[PDB]
């Protein structure tokens, strides 16, 4: 029977305490415990409340020690003893967390299989230095033409996804996973992401719909979902990014590569907000803590590419920031903008308009040079960046209802054709090798020679066409990732031959 | 256990007890204060040390004297669930408001509970059809899904919900729960009267609806745990009968505002605006107790009063995370005389991503959004200048979008009297046909009053002849 | 129950031991604590508001807030040589500047 | 000398009073006399229980102080001076607070300790004695901190016992096992 | 099926209620005195071990 | 130093309270050291709270910090080693490398807190410097005793500009330079270090033409705040005692401001207007004042500044805006159009930019240039709506010129071999002043608008026309 | 306050205490906290406009910003026939006068 084995296990357990200093609870409730005693306490320890709860400690006072409880709070009370565990907080890290949904303590909340721990790590593990680093130079793929060509994202860096509440936020992440599935299977080990997705402040239900979507597309073999849902405690929510991260650091150390998506850093500030006002520590700008910025800063800097004398892997970070109206001059969005080297602004309008998930081609910068994407795709998109910048300016003049220079209207017509090409439906990957034709063709006025309506159909036919007739041209772009006089000429020549079918 | 006490303080509606014996209740227990006014029910929320609790008071607070008996229930109060809770109205305790005498029950269960885990979550995308044209186009509803609406003050928010009760509660579930949290006396009376008229309650029998009602008048603490009582009746249906349920709320806003009231005194230093820090967690639990398990399935429709026409405020904002569809309604758009008041460029769904409910359907809904948005971008232009100072092509586009705006006005068949136009029901299959036509310019000639207050395309056509008269 | 946070520990051992102020701590005051460029001194009861006080760290100040258990001086000098436990002589001439 | 601060609640009066009493020459005496005067102030039959909370001036309180030292002139000269401090600042409900905290200071200087050994029923006298033997024998009590084993009966512990004294506790309570037992057999 | 999975949970709550019934038997009797003592002698062993 | 014992009592984040013993208490700005296997935790004493109790702010890791653990007093403010072997290596706040070139050898030691020189010392004398960049040179020429302020966005090509500045001017000068990074990224630190090891500005020989002092963002705020101060004291040591001109660089100083905002709130202080610190002013005034032209050496600070969310009417950038003598704004729009560097002409200004002091012709032309562009910018509304075909022949010619000059602000940089991918240009201060007159007098309106783009001097621009023609 | 005014049932004697709470709103705000809180407790509006008021009519009610939901079966049939769909008709006029001018 199930009961007997369980009773037998319970039975062989003996309590007997022994500790550096006990203490008796004295105030508790509001999610946050406070104990009387405990004057020998070290910072960040875990102290086991006798109710069955465990809580880490962030305030130590010679009066009242401030132990933020995890989970339950409705069986914790005053009269009880708390006993120091004698361990600073640590999480199992290993290749047993693949395909499992895991919380912030690293126990599976799904039960798809047991945790194989090849080590344990600490939630706070200090960010990499100046000496270990090696320069960034390795492409990361969403299968979206705008992301790759305009705001390219490398491995060992951080680039910021900013936008409105649930406007394709899931889509961004999935797009990245899906086109990098092809590479996961592939032959290079240094091209394979073991992606880790972090979900703070979202309901169980969204995650459970997501996993389903990930299992249909067979990308759940290598995906990890670290989660601290709405229901589960305010400390576990602050705690979720820091423990998702140690698991990412382990891939980087081993020579494997991963990308850690951190959703939402805004909701971590809200959790930490709860803690701080209930330990009565003065907040900073806009009611969010006066040391929040340090929290995001130590974390984001754990995506790093190291030298081959250490890891040949790289952790990549994708922060996610959700606005509570739109505003980016707010302390928590401000703080994050500082840290990253890019902005991937998602506009409200453009999402409806056809680019989904939408990338704004106005305000958005990528500080990194363009060797952080494959060499072919840069050349073809060489003047793509100017073309979008001119289309906006020209367009604005264009809107009043005044008529102007025929030269102005060439730029106006050209831009329209690039945007329509850029539009792409959410949840579709599309390898780089087959993004190279389409942007050369647009820049080279091959997609301006045909009408606006038939642009998606022409794109689809054009690629089908290349697999049958010029499959050499594509093999090279996939294998070497560049273009030369012979290949360019072929590409220009090949497009003209099949320019409208 | 029976733990007696005396009342050390009575500060506001956050009374404090000092338990005289060494026995001491846990957090989230219920206590009864005895007075010549009848019972007062309080809930333990903090322990402040040396056997002194601080209690949220869930019943009124007048006539109380310091040094008066307390009694410990031994746990959170128990509302009543069963099949014999159907056709009843129940308070915060399980008291009749409908006054058909005490409530027969089998199992009476406590108001608070722990949320079912992620492994117990099993969430479907199976659809549900309504019969409203606008719903079908912009963001479908589903069975297993949690749907949200962000209604006006109290001038069109109810009417919408009443139409919804007639379609969804008679085409799905064996049970339905209405929980109305801090609603007005006039609203509750209208709904009970209406239910019994439409035969959804048979008092002599066993009904398919149960009701939880709690006035907006009642003190802050009491309004919060109206929400809890209702949630318990839904938990009995989801778990113990194991059948599909439903849940309807109009409004859940009363929950958030209640929590912000009790928050300041207790010790929790408020976050900016005035709202509580504990908002995400307090709300969170509730929204993971309203969910669809591998047992029953709680399809929910939740209506949220927007505060001062800002959905940026902490309370509406954190509600949007716990919704896989929303159909946000602007207050303004209600005042304009346009009902239904749902904004069309501010609706979204995870139950229609890009081909999920039929590819043909998604493509038709996509084009409608692009057209409508074009017109909003040119609103500035049309107003500042003329409209005859633009090109003939932009004018077509504008005129089409202006048609789509007016078309969206569809009269209701529950509140049909009030509107002044006899109601309409438009299937999903009809919805697709009607918009198909409109995008292709098969009805870009007939008047732009023909579109207002009509359902389907065919009715616009007919209406042209009535207008012509 | 009824207590001030100007019941500080160096002062309090002196009041208990029958050690009375004697015009060293009424005239003259001595720093209890110095934080945030707000030296908090015990004494100075014959001072005019904004009267000039001279430290034994060579630092000058004015006394904008006068309060019974501590008088909240504002530093004109830097904080580096002002530390707790310091004699604070009362110059006894309010801030005046040469004119001519 | 201060022995290092103890308490946050009115223990500054206690630290100071303690150091003032080492220069007095006796701490034991000081403490003893306060204990008998504190006890007759509390156990007053009229307005010692219907008046412990401040309600009367600094000046009205000083005439009540003159009557307190008439009941015991014995209190030394420094602990008589400690009453002026309390009257002036007009603290009175924390009159017993300072005296207990002082007590903690005295009874550390004495090299005494108090141990509570919470139980579910009054234990055997041999049970105490063996425990006392065990702690002296062991490195826990070296001498200088001679314990008082104080059994308490509490409804907080059902079954077992829990040992407490100092910074060391050994818990062989039953309650903990029952909680866990319940949890794991509902799966 | 839904009744079986629930019946297995009812079997689970039945032996859970059995834990309470044994606590009242054990604390009623001088088994309450005789096994406490058994802990007490172990308590000597542990504290001497420090 | 000497045995001095205080014992910890409360760890409340960065704030740590210690209980020093009687008559050997600390002072405000002293350094306390606590032994830990996380280096030496230094606690900056920031308040006295009485009862022999000091309250300190943290700089170094406070994780697993055991309370009661004895606390030594060094006896004075954080004391670094300073010298001429500060050059060519990376140093953090405590004066100890994070690049591991072992114990830096000391000539002198000092605390990193120091006073700024009083009015009797302070003078304004300056020598005009050439950056080799045309925009700066016409419209905001650099001068000795710099209080220069490089306001701009993030990742707008801002990084690229600082890099070039070091590359041209630092190596060429007989003076040294000190590069200091305040609360910045480890990605950026490794790339800046690597990139300049090739270009030789960081020589591999011990003596070099630049220093590096990196205090970075994953480290506590207390350390970040006083990373700026470390860099600045190294420059003061040069300035007096080895009696020589230098050129200081700090990047971003907005990190100094942000680091100061976080530890104001924690000491207990209530927020100022837009959530910033109260002591923003007094803090700036002590930082800016140390950088000046004395009667020994000179310090020409060029400080990168970040304007959060492109809003610079916020009191923290805007108050600072006066206190920085040669404001420059590097805006985002100009970057997007392809125009590099991102310098805006109108909002680039300096202490010396008018009179014969910067030469009559420079002022004269520079005035003619700002006006030519300002007219074209007023006419942008008009060309869009009204049309520019019922406006005058003269108006059209001014516009064509404005466009010719606009496309003549562009040039590539030598640090831009993967930011542009075309090697740098050096266009000296007289050459630019001469070339821009030519465009205005009408002499080169037979050069197309696009044949100014991405070239050096006028000699080069004329030649790029030949090339375009075929 | 407001829920202390109510139409009692036949049983309590056919009680009524009709409330018409009178609100001082500056700017004709419906996007401010106190107006929307009031509107949410109540039903309908009896909106009054400055502009209409000056321009004849005292007191001048604004029909396009008036709504009633609690009166829409209060009126007897005499006062219904004569007023046949006049509420609608001046919401046919409202569309007309947007683009008339």
């Amino acid at each position: 029977e199930v009961s007997s084995i369980l009773e037998e296990r319970i039975k062989g357990v003996s309590d007997e305490a022994n500790l550096n200093e006990t203490g008796r609870v004295l105030a508790v409730g509001d999610g946050i415990a406070r104990v009387f005693g405990l004057n020998n306490i070290q910072a960040e320890e875990l102290v086991e409340f006798s109710s069955g709860v465990k809580g880490m400690a962030l305030n130590l006072e010679p009066g009242q020690v401030g132990i933020v409880l995890f989970g339950s709070d409705r069986l914790v009370k005053e009269g009880e003893l708390v006993k120091r565990t004698g361990n600073i907080v640590d999480v199992p890290v290993g290749p047993g967390l693949l395909g499992r949904v895991v919380d912030a303590l690293g126990n599976p909340i799904d039960g798809k299989g047991p945790i194989d721990a090849a080590g344990r790590s600490r939630a706070q593990v200090k960010a990499p230095g100046i000496l270990p680093r090696r320069s960034v130079h390795e492409p990361v793929q969403t299968g979206l033409k705008a992301v790759d060509a305009l705001v390219p994202i490398g491995r060992g860096q951080r680039e910021l996804i900013i936008g409105d509440r649930q406007t394709g936020k899931t889509a961004v992440a999935l797009d990245t996973i899906l086109n990098q599935k092809r590479w996961n299977n592939g032959s290079d080990e240094s091209k394979k992401l073991y992606c880790v997705y972090v979900a703070v402040g979202q309901k169980r239900s969204t995650v459970a719909q997501l996993v389903q979507t990930l299992e249909q597309h067979d990308a759940m073999k290598y995906s990890i979902i670290v989660a601290a849902t709405a229901s589960e405690a305010a400390p576990l929510q602050y705690l979720a990014p820091f423990t998702a991260a140690s698991i990412g650091e382990w891939f980087r150390d081993n020579g494997k590569h991963a990308l850690i998506v951190y959703d939402d850093l805004s909701k971590q500030a809200v959790a930490y907000r709860q803690l701080s006002l209930l330990l009565r520590r003065p907040p900073g700008r806009e009611a969010y803590p006066g040391d929040v910025f340090y929290l995001h800063s130590r974390l984001l800097e754990r995506a790093a590419k190291l030298s081959e004398k250490e890891g040949s892997g790289s952790l990549t970070a994708l922060p996610v920031i959700e606005t509570q109206g739109g505003d980016v001059s707010a302390y928590i969005p401000t703080n994050v903008i500082s840290i990253t080297d890019g902005q991937i602004f998602l506009e409200a309008e453009l999402f409806y308009k056809g680019i989904r998930p939408a990338i704004n081609v106005g305000l958005s910068v990528s500080r990194v040079g363009s060797a952080a994407q494959v060499k072919a795709l840069k050349q073809v998109a060489g003047s793509l960046k100017l073309f979008l910048a001119q289309y906006r300016e020209v367009a604005a003049f264009a809107q009043f209802g005044s008529d102007l220079d025929a030269s102005t209207k060439q730029t106006l017509v050209r831009g329209e054709r690039l945007t329509q090409l850029l539009k792409q439906n959410q949840y579709s990957p599309l390898a780089t090798e087959e993004q190279v034709p389409l942007i050369y063709a647009g820049v080279n006025g091959h997609l301006d020679g045909i009408e606006l309506s038939r642009i998606g159909e022409f794109e689809s036919s054009f690629l089908s066409y290349l697999k049958s007739n010029h499959n050499e041209l594509l093999t090279e772009i996939r294998e070497k990732g560049e273009l030369s006089k012979e290949l360019l000429a072929s590409l220009k020549s090949a497009t003209e031959s099949f320019v409208a079918t | 256990t029976p733990i007696t006490g005396k009342v050390t303080a009575v500060i506001g509606a956050i009374v404090d007890v000092h338990f005289e014996q060494s026995e001491l209740p846990a957090i989230l227990n219920a206590l009864e204060i005895k007075t010549p006014q009848g019972k007062l029910v309080l809930e333990v929320a903090q322990h402040l040390g040396e056997n002194t609790v601080r209690t949220i008071a869930m019943d009124g607070t007048e006539g109380l004297v310091r040094g008066e008996k307390v009694l410990d229930t031994g746990g959170p109060i128990s509302v009543p669930v069963g099949r014999e809770t159907l056709g009843r109205i129940i308070n915060v305790i399980g008291e009749p408001i409908d006054e058909r005498g005490p409530i027969k029950s089998k199992l009476r269960k406590p108001i608070h509970a722990d949320p079912p885990s992620f492994a117990e979550q099993s969430t479907s995308a199976e659809i549900l059809e309504t019969g409203i044209k606008v719903v079908d186009l912009l963001a479908p509803y589903a069975r297993g899904g949690k749907i949200g609406l962000f209604g006006g003050a109290g001038v069109g928010k109810t009417v919408f919900i009443q139409e919804l009760i007639n379609n969804i509660a008679k085409a799905h579930g064996g049970f339905s729960v209405f929980t109305g949290v801090g609603e007005r006396t006039r609203e509750g009376n209208d709904l009970y009267r209406e239910m019994k008229e439409t035969g959804v309650i048979n008092l002599e029998g066993e009904s398919k609806v149960a009701l939880v009602f709690g006035q907006m008048n009642e003190p802050p603490g009491a309004r919060a745990r109206v929400a809890l009582t209702g949630l318990t009746i839904a938990e009995y249906f989801r778990d113990e009968e194991g059948q599909d349920v439903l849940l309807f709320i109009d409004n859940i806003f009363r929950f958030t505002q209640a929590g912000s009231e009790v928050s300041a005194l207790l010790g929790r230093i408020p976050s900016a605006v005035g709202y509580q820090p504990t908002l995400a967690t307090d709300m969170g639990l509730l929204q993971e107790r309203i969910t669809t398990t591998k047992k029953g399935s709680v399809t929910s429709v939740q209506a949220v009063y927007v505060p001062a026409d800002d959905l940026t405020d902490p309370a509406p904002a954190t509600t949007f995370a716990h919704l896989d569809a929303t159909t946000v309604l602007s207050r303004g758009i209600s005042e304009l005389g346009i009902y239904p008041a749902v904004d069309p460029l501010d609706s979204k769904s995870r139950l229609l991503d890009a081909a999920v409910v039929g590819q043909e359907h998604y493509d038709v809904a996509s084009k409608v959004q692009e057209t409508l948005q074009t017109y909003k971008s040119l609103q500035d232009i049309i107003a500042i200048l003329g409209m005859d100072e633009l090109s003939e092509q932009d004018k077509l586009t504008v005129e089409r979008a202006r048609k789509i705006q007016r078309f969206l006005s569809q009269p209701f068949a529950v509140a049909e009297v009030f509107t002044g136009i006899p109601g309409k029901l438009v299937r999903l299959k009809d919805t697709v046909a009607s918009f198909k036509a409109v995008l292709e310019g098969k009805y870009d000639n007939i008047p732009e009053h023909a579109f207002y207050m009509v359902g389907g395309i065919e009715d616009v056509v007919a209406k042209a002849e009535k207008l012509a008269a | 129950t009824k207590a001030q946070p100007t019941e500080v520990s160096s002062i309090l051992e002196e009041r208990i031991k029958g050690v009375s102020d004697e015009a060293n701590l009424n005239e003259t005051g001595r720093v209890l604590a110095v934080g945030d460029g707000i030296a908090r001194v015990f004494g100075l009861n014959n001072i005019q508001a904004e009267e000039l006080v001279e430290f034994s760290s060579g630092v000058k100040g004015m006394a904008l807030n006068l309060e019974p258990g501590q008088v909240g001086i504002v530093l004109f000098g830097s904080d580096r040589l002002v530390k707790e436990g310091e004699l604070v002589k009362r110059t006894g001439n309010i801030v005046d500047v040469p004119v001519g | 000398p201060p022995p290092v601060r103890l308490f946050g609640v009115e223990g500054t009066y206690a630290t100071a009073l303690y150091q003032a009493a080492a220069k007095n020459s006796s701490i034991d005496a000081a403490f003893q006399s306060l204990q008998k005067v504190e006890s007759t102030v509390k156990k007053n039959p009229k307005l010692g229980h219907l008046l412990l909370n401040p309600a009367l001036s600094l000046k009205d309180r000083n005439s009540v102080i003159d009557a307190i030292v008439e009941t015991h002139k014995n209190l030394d000269g420094y602990v008589v001076n400690l009453l002026k401090v309390l009257s002036e600042n007009n603290r009175l409900g924390c009159f017993e607070k300072i005296a207990s905290d002082f007590g903690v200071l005295n009874d550390a200087h004495n090299g005494l300790l108090k141990g509570t050994v919470t139980s579910a029923e009054p234990l055997d006298p041999k049970s105490f004695k063996r425990i006392e033997k065990a702690l002296s024998a062991s490195k826990l009590v070296g001498q200088g901190k001679s314990l008082k084993l104080e059994n308490v009966v509490k409804p907080e512990i059902k079954g077992g016992l829990i040992v407490e004294l100092g910074d060391k506790t050994v818990d062989l309570s039953i309650s903990t096992k029952i909680q866990k037992l319940n949890k794991v057999l509902e799966d | 099926v839904r009744y079986e999975a629930s019946l297995r949970q009812l079997e689970q709550r039945q032996l859970a209620k059995s834990v309470i019934s044994r606590v009242q038997s054990e604390l009623g009797n001088p088994k309450f005195q005789e096994k406490v003592l058994q802990q007490s002698i172990s308590e000597i062993e542990q504290l001497l071990s420090k």
